[PDB]
């Protein structure tokens, strides 16, 4: 990955999670479970939406196109028409396999930021009252509700 | 008590190519590439296209008497010619600008085919059964359903001369030939004028034809020759035939429409009763991606053909079930 | 005591998209596509176009009557046809290769109009008065100022034979014509001879022409017709006309200099002391922009024309006053 | 953003700052201000103004490119020059509204990245003399003036 | 104790341009641009290319005897003319559809150089040394080697009437030609016949000459023409010859097998005993990379041209020696 | 640089590096010495090595493509040829420029981002075994041994 947390320091993902792309999971007394993170699975979603949409869209609808016929005496012609319209399609072909493959690097990146940010924000924000573990979780040292989770998941959370 | 952060996983098993690896198992993905058509040809947003069959656009406006079945189309969404397209020209013999003909024919809707010159009552002074039995029908010789062969009548072929105004409101398609004897004799019985001349002329068309006689290989049994010819005439305009001999005199004209978006393909695909907004030579296409590896030959609204195979887009992540 | 790390902002309402969002606000940001334009017809570096106004191509270098006012223009940065240019050939008939005259003086950058056979001693032995009314002049019938009609004198039409040996050290536009009567009465008192030839060679050009006789339609209340042809005379070369009947002879012919970057546009924009580097049919452009969505059309050294309506590239970062 | 800089942990932007688009903000008991950081500025206005000028390098000029006739025996020639002149025309159109769309969304993340770097540039310096608040911020332990503060804008300021 | 972290560097020069930066020193890098070639025509897969030296296409199929050294020649890989072939058709006149002539034996792998009609049982009542110094040789009056003049014999030039059914298996190329007298007189001495005429005929070809006499100015010393034509036999079919003047009827023709990938190309280049699968008028290439800026026209399979100075892809990373 | 290693906090390259992209230096008292990580150059070569497929691959083989002659009245089928052999000729050259200008700057990104990954994998691992000093440098303070300092390269050493 080139921000290091897809398949970095997070070797794997949770087939258990079912509401995004990206998440947590929790270890309290009250249980555990996954829960996913709206806001930025939301945003993957709109970028992502767009990036397909706008591909999708610059390659606008393909009118009628067909072959013509040249006399025996045309061959000159023929041979333009056939240099036209097979230069056409290879850069035409040339372009989408290129723009396909480019994308999806992108693509793969962009999802690697996001999980590599969200984690972030996560740290920056419980700083001293829990300490980092396994890669991607963190032990509480003050133990906190379900209400408490809550507030790690949604940005709030108040105490060091 | 322990917070994680993580990433979506299942069991999808998508591929897709990226620059610096290939076929990377992704959790979700969208296909950019349509593969899958109809076989079958279909109406173009409702309307039927024309199916020339075993005729050719050639065989079809001379009316050759084996394309008999498309006397009566007069409207279609596209043309088809299939790879069993022989009967064109029946009579041995050039086709003057033949494919500029049929690129004419490409941007027409419809058409009406009437009588510009009526069978009887155009030609008082000279024959008008000539057959032949190079454009045979029923085992019996017979002759174009839009073009009449002018004969001499009682040893004697008068100097002709025949006027027609379009007053049709649209271009008339006019189409006639010119006789060629492979010999003197033939020339002499058939047009009593050994030195005859065609002569055709509109407010912007002026062309003269002059038999040219000679012997030549038989073909469709045929040493004699046949050519032919078309015109476009203005509405409004007027067109003048004048001849003593081998003028091959156009019987039925076409009043033309014209249109947006046909074209003539070359299929063995059959045709059924489908709708579509794309067709192709092997069969219609029902899509929305923007892209197709079908074919490159397209009628209406369809996606940009491309030899390419694949083309997938990633929106989900690597996929990593760590089972 | 407290120091932050923090990125710039502004009022700016730059707008630009991105593949992920589109419309993202940004504090600066730059403009590819130029979209506008003078509204006039301009000088390119320096030097007039050719305004053939109410004429085209044709009648320009026939001399139609109606042109006369171009008969003196010697150079020329480009052509400009407009959408009323309807005076060209007065006298109904075709003009051969149009087109690639037309491509032809598009390379074009000056030429001189000079006098190949003088009306005075050029015909000893024919009458060169011919006029028509469909090339009239003032309300009276006149005829091309660069081309002669010339018929019987005395009862008589000699056969006439003249040469030129190209001296100018340039290519020399040649152009004439052949005349066809609507019938052998009117061929006849005009040219006597009832079987009539022009022959017209060059060291590189060689073709005849045989009138052919028939009534016509009229056109510009003329059953007759009139073709019109020409030629490039190599340097030095000579062309040879010999007739004995049924010529418009050549009276002044062009001798080119070739010149790059010309060419023939339409355009219904009016003519202004301005000058460019490059101009449109809808007005000239002064940028430095790879893009412009003006027009397709364009003379000079232009932005490349593209469909889009915006292109901007953002240079400064995404806008947040946070205010 | 990619780098989670711009619009991530750094909320929003200064209207303050004027002479660039990175830098600093100061707080100290001689007075309040900002100032741009040069260095980082500069260089990025180097990469942005070279992307530009490839950007229309690239398009090198369009010369005379005018209609051509056809008489009514040439519609198949007319139209092999319509095909070409449009094919022509939807390629360069999709280039353009390509490359542009994809080179914003680059140049957007090069910001982002160049803000990140800047901040791990003075976190890195700042070590353990202060701490991380208001993230883009740091309190320093033991206040320091207006000098001191310039030592950490020219990358100095060498203390443990 | 400690552990660093870092990257490699070296001596290397390299350099590559991104789009933030320009010659950027890199570690590692992989040229994509073939710059390089042997300024040497080369064979093509084993095949040596047909080098018609001095000559042209038209020299070459006509037999112009300064091009001799060409006749034994039956196949090749790719066709090669020089800046200084000049030697074409000897007598003047025009090749009609030369271009279209040339665009076919661009495809043609190999023929056979036969004779159609022997010259000592074809023309019985003809004579067949026809001579002229337009075409000379070893500083005598001599003509193509693959056409024969026809003149009278005895003060008479009886109609001829022949004929060659292609029973070759392939397509023959047949080629004469028509002379065009500058006087009537000629004309008289030369064929007998004031109003001669050519014909030629197969099941698809079909064209009449009229001999158009005119005194026309002197190329190479001839004020005479002579037109050349061609046509393509079908396997099995029959070409027939029939004139009662002027024609310069064929003696060889050539039965042709098509190939693909061959050519036309000018190149100033001398041909060695080299081996390629691309090769370009400047000379041979023998790379796998992408890309060449050596020259635009091809023969075989080679990178595609572009018009970069530099194409170089970074593999490693930026250098910094840190010396 | 993008992620802000190479030329970024860790200043130059070693020449004394000569088995990979990325490595780490020996600073104990058995000795100096320089040691290629394997799995990362080799994951960089993977990819580097398959982008440069990529591109070539992409680029088909051009066949037999010659001139055409046209006579003097074929001025604009002459100019047609023209116009279709010098706009194919524009895009080819423009898309292989264009594309190997962006994916240098991505290449470059790649090793700036591998060389980033591999010092936080380190980083992540030493913890409180060690301290950061010259940037891309940790100095232990335990010290260890030679075989110990390998415990680090592969990926091992689990202590706090
Ligand atoms: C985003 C959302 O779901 N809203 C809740 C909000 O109602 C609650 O007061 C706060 C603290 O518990 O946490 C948020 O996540
Ligand atoms: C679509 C295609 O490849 N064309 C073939 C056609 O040549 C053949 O005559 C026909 C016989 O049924 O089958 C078609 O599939
Ligand atoms: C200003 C610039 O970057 N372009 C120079 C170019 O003029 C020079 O030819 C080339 C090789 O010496 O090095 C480049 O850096």
């Amino acid at each position: 990955g080139l921000f290091g947390a897809i398949a970095g320091f997070i070797e794997g993902g949770w087939t258990g999670m079912i509401d995004g792309w990206y998440g947590y999971h929790h270890q309290n007394e009250q249980g555990s479970g996954y829960a996913a993170d709206q806001k930025s699975t939301q945003n993957a979603i709109n970028g992502i939406t767009n990036k397909v949409n706008s591909v999708i869209e610059k390659m606008n609808i393909q009118f009628t196109a067909v072959g013509k016929e040249f006399n025996k005496l045309e061959k000159r012609m023929e041979n333009l028409n056939n240099k036209v319209d097979d230069g056409f399609l290879d850069i035409w072909t040339y372009n989408a396999e290129l723009l396909v493959l480019l994308e999806n690097e992108r693509t793969l990146d962009f999802h690697d930021s996001n999980v590599k940010n969200l984690y972030e924000k996560v740290k920056s924000q419980l700083k001293n009252n829990a300490k980092e573990i396994g890669n991607g979780c963190f032990e509480f040292y003050h133990k906190c509700d379900n209400e408490c989770m809550e507030s790690v998941r949604n940005g709030t959370y108040d105490y060091p | 008590d322990t917070i994680c952060i993580g990433y979506h996983a299942n069991n999808s098993t998508d591929t897709v190519d990226t620059v610096l690896e290939k076929n990377v198992t992704v959790t979700h993905s969208v296909n950019l590439l349509e593969d899958s058509h109809n076989g079958k040809l279909c109406r173009l947003k409702g309307i039927a296209p024309l199916q020339l069959g075993k005729c050719n656009i050639a065989g079809w406006l001379l009316g050759n008497p084996e394309c008999d079945p498309l006397l009566p189309v007069r409207s279609w969404s596209y043309i088809v010619e299939t790879p069993n397209s022989e009967n064109g020209i029946c009579y041995p013999g050039d086709f003057i600008d033949y494919e500029e003909l049929r690129e004419q024919l490409s941007s027409v809707s419809s058409f009406e085919r009437f009588e510009i010159f009526p069978k009887e009552s155009s030609w008082p002074n000279h024959n008008t059964n000539g057959v032949t039995a190079a454009c045979s029908h029923e085992g019996k010789s017979s002759f174009y359903r839009n073009l009449l062969w002018l004969t001499e009548k009682e040893g004697s072929y008068p100097k002709l001369k025949n006027s027609y105004v379009n007053k049709k409101g649209k271009e008339v398609l006019v189409l006639w030939g010119i006789h060629h004897p492979p010999n003197s004799k033939e020339q002499q019985n058939l047009y009593q004028n050994e030195n005859a001349y065609v002569s055709v002329v509109t407010s912007n068309y002026n062309r003269r034809f002059t038999p040219e006689i000679a012997e030549r290989p038989k073909v469709r049994d045929q040493a004699g020759r046949m050519n032919y010819y078309w015109t476009l005439l203005k509405p409004g305009d007027t067109i003048i035939f004048e001849a003593n001999g081998n003028l091959i005199a156009p019987m039925y004209a076409f009043a033309l429409r014209r249109g947006f978006g046909s074209g003539i393909i070359t299929s063995n695909a059959s045709m059924h009763e489908c709708n579509t907004k794309c067709q192709t030579p092997l069969g219609a296409i029902n899509s929305s991606l923007p892209y197709q590896n079908i074919h490159p030959v397209t009628i209406g609204e369809c996606p940009k053909y491309v030899r390419s195979a694949k083309l997938r887009m990633v929106t989900g992540l690597r996929n990593i079930p760590a089972r």
